[PDB]
């Protein structure tokens, strides 16, 4: 079965790749202003300080995170003025000045998604991330335009110029398809891109839960700060849970009982909430450990692993960006309608068996051509195309046919 | 962090207030000089401000400067559709990676850190379950 | 873990001797239990941390088996996998607690640009290169490696006809000089 035609196709994938920081005060949160809370928990160790050393490293590592995934190239590139890659259109990726903020109509599409307090109490305090989305804008672009213009050499050294349609002549001469296919079905080719590239934006804008991983961390992180937030509300089996009261209606020899009950009580919630903070931190850093991966491989430069860089055979991917996360759009090469041929291992000639050099013999019925594996292009038997190898005795199914041979004019 | 310009100085006192005073998304920074350009990164501040010495520049006077974010060299290739750039030479080059593959074994026994030669101690943590075991 | 034993816990001592001295047996319990919850609870939170940093360096030993049983032993063609640049071959070294590995890779160096097109039109027929491309001088035309600059004048060899000089695009006029031009003598 050889298919006759084929069918450019675009995904999409979604990877976190950060999580919000945070901090968190041991001494405010349990005590007050309460001095004899603070010498109270005085009496236990360095409980207040392996916590925030934990957190600082959490932060530290999210900070981390990010560079991985942003900051393959450190030479920012410019697209050219005039817009002319034989036919593609390349309008939806490419960042658009027009708007005051300088990202493309997909990245537009996907900040205005992500939507949905907190500013400040009892200690808790949320670092600002050391790139700002004005910069990872920058560096998205920059890859982007990296491709374009120069195709997968400027991630292995200096920039060298290409044309996009012998790009993607190359990219074809990748996967098994020779290179006239792409200089013949040029307009196809594009027009086909071009319809792909423009449904993306209706299959966002219509589907709630193509976002869903990137809420799930922030609700989870959401729901720990509700959840560690109200614990505050809590007797822990004494008497009050307001210290005032306690510091109130009893003596400082008696006192000391709930105080310590209730010191008891938040530093073991708290001890839950850290603990749980760096389970998810090392999913997280494992997802943009992957998401880098994604980003080296598919991007600077073409994949052969399979069902990797998206579904079907790999041609070309492109990187957006999105809040704590990235987006890829994948651009593959699939098979289409299908014809129904048969077969022979070998051509047996007089005496000589013939194999084919590449691709395969296909019968019409009547006569005999070799092929490619991947599209159908019949083509006259010569010995250029085969190779001979040894008598028509040891293989199996071998049939009967000519071989055409090409010096016959030198019998003029 | 998160400390508006006007309350500093209501917490060896030159850095409570006065000379340079500059505001920032992170906070409040004082003891550096707020420069018009940009370099490349150093000791990171947040929102993409990274601040460094950088003061070899009307005596050098040596002090901390803050400046923003510079994201690599300008760069721009001429792309026409019918341009080729061959490589002519080449370069052999070596690099090298640094991988952990494990730490120092250790084990700590659970009677002996909790409780001494005091036997009581042994017999009143036997009240607990296999906590010495797990 | 060792500078936690010196804390009192909320009891009236840090030392069992002391306890054991200065109290009764009906009464002394109450300290030791104090201490024996706190220690224990130290215990367990030195456990537990050292799991977690047990498993991310359990991930990265992986990492660099996965990268010695690739990088190593036969060429890989991952990009920016085993080093910056085309890989061309890997040493790996000890070191206490870890690995050092040195990728022995190849870059590209000066340029000069050039001029190019799609095919070359002879007579009638379509010539299409079959590993290279064409690039021009200014006046005349060759066809090249990728990676490489060597000029080779075009021939029969180095090119396939597939067509007519009517659908692709930005096609040229030249010369397909034949290999059995000597045969006519
Ligand atoms: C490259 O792609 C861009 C984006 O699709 C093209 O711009 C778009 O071109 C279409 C052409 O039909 C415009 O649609 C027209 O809009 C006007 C005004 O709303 C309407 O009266 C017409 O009936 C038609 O629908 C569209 O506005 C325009 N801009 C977008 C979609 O943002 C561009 O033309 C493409 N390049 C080339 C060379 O065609
Ligand atoms: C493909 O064509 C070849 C040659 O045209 C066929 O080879 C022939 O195979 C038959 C039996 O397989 C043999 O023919 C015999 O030859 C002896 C020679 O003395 C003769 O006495 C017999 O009466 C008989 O004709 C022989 O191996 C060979 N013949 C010749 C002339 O080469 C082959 O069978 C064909 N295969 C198919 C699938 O059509
Ligand atoms: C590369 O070579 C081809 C073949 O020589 C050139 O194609 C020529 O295109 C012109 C007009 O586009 C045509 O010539 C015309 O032929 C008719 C035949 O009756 C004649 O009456 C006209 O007066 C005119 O000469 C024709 O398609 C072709 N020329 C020939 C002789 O077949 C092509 O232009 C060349 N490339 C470049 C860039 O010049
Ligand atoms: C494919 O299967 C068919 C069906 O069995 C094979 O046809 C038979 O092949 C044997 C082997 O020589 C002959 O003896 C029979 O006479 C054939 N039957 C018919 C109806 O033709 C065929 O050979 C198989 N193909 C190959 C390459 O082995
Ligand atoms: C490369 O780009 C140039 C710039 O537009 C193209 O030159 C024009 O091509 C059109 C199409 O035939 C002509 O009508 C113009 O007269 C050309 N202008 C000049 C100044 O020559 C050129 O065709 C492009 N080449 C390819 C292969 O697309
Ligand atoms: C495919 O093989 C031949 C066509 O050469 C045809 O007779 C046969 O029925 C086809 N089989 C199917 C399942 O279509
Ligand atoms: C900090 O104080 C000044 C003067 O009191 C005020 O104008 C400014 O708005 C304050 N900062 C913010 C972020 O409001
Ligand atoms: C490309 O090379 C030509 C000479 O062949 C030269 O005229 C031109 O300036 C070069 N292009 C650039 C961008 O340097």
């Amino acid at each position: 079965a050889i298919p006759t035609n084929f069918t450019i196709s675009v995904t999409t994938e979604i990877l976190p790749v950060s999580m919000t920081k945070t901090s968190v005060d041991c001494t405010m949160y349990i005590c007050g202003d309460s001095t004899e809370c603070s010498n109270l928990l005085l009496q236990y160790g360095s409980f207040c300080t392996q916590l925030n050393r934990a957190l600082t490293g959490i932060a530290v590592e999210q900070d981390k995170n990010t560079q991985e995934v942003f900051a393959q190239v450190k030479q920012i590139y410019k697209t050219p003025p005039i817009k002319d890659f034989g036919g593609f259109n390349f309008s939806q990726i490419l960042p658009d000045p027009s708007k005051p903020s300088k990202r493309s109509p997909i990245e537009d599409l996907l900040f205005n998604k992500v939507t949905l307090c907190a500013q400040k109490f009892n200690g808790l305090t949320v670092l600002p991330p050391l790139l700002t989305d004005e910069m990872i804008a920058q560096y998205t672009s920059a890859l982007l335009a990296g491709t374009i213009t120069s195709g997968w050499t400027f991630g292995a050294g200096p920039a060298l110029q290409i044309p996009f349609p012998m790009q993607m002549a190359y990219r074809f001469n990748g996967i098994g398809v020779t290179q006239n296919v792409l200089y013949e079905n040029q307009k196809l080719i594009a027009n086909q891109f071009n319809s792909a590239i423009g449904k993306i934006q209706d299959s966002l804008s219509s589907t709630p839960s193509a976002l869903g991983k990137l809420q799930d961390v922030v609700n989870q992180n959401a729901q720990a700060l509700n959840t560690l937030v109200k614990q505050l509300s809590s007797n822990f089996g004494a008497i009050s849970s307001v210290l005032n009261d306690i510091l109130s209606r009893l003596d400082p020899p008696e006192a000391e009982v709930q105080i310590d009950r209730l010191i008891t009580g938040r530093l073991q919630s708290l001890q839950t909430y850290v603990t749980q903070q760096l389970i998810r931190a090392a999913e997280i850093r494992a997802s943009a450990n992957l998401a880098a991966t994604k980003m080296s491989e598919c991007v600077l430069g073409q994949s052969k692993r399979v069902d990797f860089c998206g579904k079907g055979y790999h041609l070309m991917s492109f990187p957006q960006s999105a809040p704590h996360g990235v987006v890829f759009l994948h651009v593959t090469y699939v098979p289409a309608q299908e014809k129904n041929f048969t077969t022979a291992p070998a051509i047996c000639h007089d005496g000589k068996a013939h194999f084919p050099r590449e691709g395969v013999f296909v019968s019409n019925g009547t006569h005999w051509f070799v092929t490619q594996r991947n599209f159908y292009e019949p083509q006259i038997i010569t010995t250029d195309n085969t190779f001979v190898s040894g008598n028509c005795d040891v293989v199996i199914g071998i049939v009967n046919n000519t071989v055409y041979d090409p010096l016959q004019p030198e019998l003029d | 962090q998160d400390v508006n310009c006007t309350e500093v100085p209501v917490a060896w006192r030159v850095y409570s207030t006065g000379s340079n005073v500059f505001q920032t998304r992170a906070g409040c920074l004082i003891g550096a000089e707020h420069v018009n350009n940009s370099y490349e990164c150093d000791i990171p501040i947040g929102a993409g401000i990274c601040a460094s010495y950088q003061t070899q520049t009307s005596v050098a006077s040596q002090s901390i400067i803050a400046y923003t974010m510079s994201l690599g060299a300008e760069n721009s290739v001429a792309y026409s559709n019918n341009s080729i750039a061959i490589p002519t030479n080449f370069t052999i080059s070596v690099t090298t990676e640094i991988l952990p593959v494990s730490m120092t074994k250790t084990s700590v026994d659970c009677t002996m850190y909790i409780c001494g030669d005091s036997t009581e101690c042994s017999n009143l943590l036997l009240q607990y379950g296999s906590f010495c075991t797990q």
